[PDB]
RNA sequence: AGAGUGUAGCUUAACACAAAGCACCCAACUUACACUUAGGAGAUUCAAUUGACGCUCUGA
RNA sequence: ACCUCGGAGCAGAACCCAACCUCCGAGCAGUACAUGCUAAGACUUCACCAGUCAAAGCGAACACUCAAUUGAUCCA
């Protein structure tokens, strides 16, 4: 049977393959510095005097998905782009974008004061109710 | 002690008024500081 | 100023560990892991082994 | 012995005699920001990266913002932190404006461009809606990066795109069992009159996705190409083997890519059926194996090593009796 | 006479567990796939090749003294430290056929 | 009257999906300051590369 | 006065190495009470004896700070 011809070693070229199987390596070092590099994906939030941006970035530094108040999509329904509800809206929209991107797990790594802020707490809540976990599964050795 | 006026309850329209006043104040102080900056530079 | 004392568990009996304690302080009651019952249980001081 | 720097040494430019006069960071965040700026900048020394690497439009939008700012109720809500933004609406008009570029970013990250077109990138301008109908009432969408089970992808999906010839192709990049580079064709509809998709010529009948058990996640991409003028085109696995690069190369002149939509799939129960009766073959099963653990060359006299050392170098744990 | 220093130079193959450097003070900072022990010794977390680089130093916010030093720096200033990395040589694993079911 | 010209204070920010990023101000903590948090205000001088409205230097 | 341990002059830059001398210090203490169990790979005071770091795993939780702060066998 010509159909029953398979390679002894299977090759999968999917960049997300091993990550989803939870067998991919994470950068385990960098203990002296901040922040940790021990993640497959990271939620990174940029707070500006005019705009708030939230980003989902791979360890390699390639950007996957983004929710920026700079975009007209979010602008047109926002009174001001620099407040708590702006962050919450960005949270909800990014959660939607993440789900459709297939990213279900990421880590958020804030500074203590940013974590203490109510705005970022509500962004995190938007993440949770959005269907995105802010804790990554521990890799399998 | 604080038994003088423990109760502090106000309306909603007054909150709206307060917010507008603070916004106007922010704008006014920004303008005033701009005037100061202009004159000192001159 | 410190003494080494033996701590014996109420449960999973026959297991004990040594810890250092201020001499002038009262008898120690601790909550420590017991491998016999494979859980954290209460331990009491029985006697002072030595003075360190 | 000293060697002069091969470029501008950092912190050299800001170095002044007077330091009290110079403004300083007072916050952790300011330094942090400047640090990422420096990190991204190229350097002459060895780095981590080396080893691990319209006017009318504006006026209209301004007017809209002014009108939105005019109301009192929205401002009140914003203050109260109760204001909400409709997700459906923003998504709809995001797909129009900033959609294609975000899709391009997703495709780049998933490395579709490198596998399909050998590095060449395109912007998926036309919005594409693919949905796998499940039951008579439900439908699972195919976004960019979504994960869909093969059970749901058993039947041919509904394809809708608001545009006025076209062609669409579904390909499994990692689906191939023999050749790593090669991809599996699923269904290639050619010469599609507008939005209506049924009228299109069936070059190859639909085949459901078949990721092997324990072969990991498989990505399947729908590629929609705009057709300038009609052109002639052309269950056994050998026939299904193709490369998108070669096909597009030979049809480059009259045909250009316009839309991209990719989903993910794991092995499911339906895959067994696909292998059994449809392909008429035994199902291949894979497992993830790790390289054997490293042990240094065994010494005659292991010094200050535990007893268990010997167990590191023995093949069988069952006792041996030699000549006896 | 504590015999502390670099044990593995640049371009040396290391196995997981191998001690890269013993230091007493943080002369070399841990980078990628490099663990740090209690005694401040650097060890490889992965099998691969040892690299030394110069990277921008951003301390943990909780680290009080370091943050103080940071906040005393001029506006253009960035701190650099030496970092030890392990570039992993082998993939995590491979998929191979076990059963033609 | 001639010359040089031209984005909120600054920026050879703006290929575009966009008027962006630091500056600035108010409120809370601080005797203060600073940090942080919570809010606010902001612009391509006008008409078709060109012409004329604002700015600086040269005539009385 | 000294005999053991840690630091500086002191090897200008991997390690080691300045006898004698000139100075300093140590023979604790504080916080835990998983300061549980187990186990790849390594370092090592130029021997040995000692001493040091540690991935993964089991069980927990959401392998402490400090430069030294220490003692083999027998025997009880
Ligand atoms: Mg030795
Ligand atoms: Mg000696
Ligand atoms: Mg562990």
């Amino acid at each position: 049977v010509e159909n029953e011809a398979v390679a002894p070693e299977f090759t999968n070229r999917n960049p997300r393959n091993l990550e989803l199987l939870s067998v991919a390596r994470k950068e385990r070092g960098w203990r002296t510095v901040f922040p940790s590099r021990e993640f497959w994906h990271r939620l990174r939030v940029i707070r500006t005097q005019h705009h708030v941006e939230a980003l989902v970035e791979h360890q390699n530094g390639k950007v996957v998905v983004s929710a920026s108040t700079r975009e007209w999509a979010i602008k047109k329904h926002l009174y001001s782009t620099r407040n708590v509800v702006a962050c919450e809206s960005i949270g909800r929209v990014l959660a939607q974008r993440c789900l459709e991107a297939g990213i279900n797990f990421m880590v958020y790594q804030p500074t203590p004061w940013e974590a203490a802020s109510d705005s970022m707490k509500r962004l995190q809540s938007a993440m949770t109710e959005g269907g995105v976990v802010l804790r990554e599964p521990q890799r399998i050795y | 002690k604080a038994r003088e006026r423990p109760q502090v309850e106000l309306t909603f329209e007054e909150t709206e008024r307060r917010a507008l006043l603070l916004k106007k104040w922010s704008l006014y102080k920004q303008q005033e500081r701009k005037m100061e900056r202009d004159t000192i530079r001159a | 100023k410190n003494i080494l004392v033996r701590m014996v568990s109420e449960a999973g009996t026959g297991f004990c560990f040594n810890t250092k304690r201020n001499r002038l302080r009262e008898k120690l009651t601790l909550l420590h892991y017991d491998p016999v019952v494979k859980q954290r249980v209460l331990f009491v001081e029985k006697k002072k082994i030595r003075s360190l | 012995r000293r060697t002069p720097p091969l470029g501008p040494m950092p912190n050299s430019d800001i170095d002044l005699s007077n330091l009290e006069r110079l403004e300083k960071y007072r916050s952790f965040d300011r330094y942090r920001r400047r640090a990422e700026q420096e990190a991204q900048a190229p350097h002459w020394w060895r780095t981590y990266r080396e080893y691990f690497g319209r006017t009318q439009q504006l006026l209209e939008r301004k007017q809209a913002i002014q009108e939105l700012r005019a109301n009192v109720e929205e401002e009140r809500a914003a203050r109260l932190r109760t204001a909400s933004v409709p997700l459906d609406a923003v998504r709809a008009e995001w797909e129009r404006t900033c959609g294609p570029y975000h899709k391009q970013r997703l495709a780049e990250y998933y490395g579709l461009y490198r596998d399909l077109f050998h590095g060449a990138t395109f912007v998926p301008r036309v919005p594409l809606h693919v949905a796998y109908a499940v039951g008579e009432d439900d439908l699972m969408p195919v976004y960019c990066g979504n994960e869909v089970t093969p059970t749901e992808a058993a039947q041919a999906p509904e394809v809708t795109y608001e545009a006025e010839l076209w062609t669409l192709l579904l390909t499994s990049l990692d689906g191939h069992l023999l050749e790593p580079d090669a991809e599996y064709l699923h269904w290639l509809l050619t010469n599609i009159p507008g939005n209506r998709v049924a009228e299109g010529q069936v070059t190859c009948p639909y085949l459901p996705p078949f990721p092997a058990r324990g072969s990991g996640i498989h990505r399947l991409a729908f590629l929609l190409f705009k057709q300038d003028q009609p052109i002639d085109f052309s269950y056994q696995l050998a026939q299904r083997t193709f490369r998108t690069f070669d096909f597009y190369k030979k049809h480059q002149e009259t045909m250009t890519p316009a839309g991209l939509s990719f989903f993910q799939c794991r092995w499911d129960d339906s895959v067994t059926y696909i292998f059994h009766q449809l392909l008429d073959m035994r199902e291949p099963v894979f497992e993830f194996v790790r390289p054997p653990p490293y042990h240094p060359k065994q010494k005659r006299f292991p010094h200050r090593q535990p007893l268990r050392y010997l167990d590191r170098y023995r093949d069988s744990h069952e006792p041996t009796y030699g000549i006896y | 006479g504590r015999r502390q220093g670099i044990k593995k130079m640049e371009g040396h193959y290391v196995h997981a567990g191998n001690i890269i450097a013993t230091q007493r003070h943080f002369r070399w900072h841990p980078g990628a796939h490099v663990g740090v022990g209690k005694n401040k010794c650097l060890y490889a977390l992965e099998e691969g090749i040892v690299r030394y680089t110069k990277e921008v130093y951003v301390p943990h916010p909780r680290n009080t003294e370091a943050v103080d030093l940071i906040t005393r720096l001029p506006k253009g200033a960035v701190l650099y430290k030496t970092f030890v990395h392990v570039v992993p040589a082998k993939p995590e694993g491979t998929f191979k056929l076990v059963a033609m079911l």
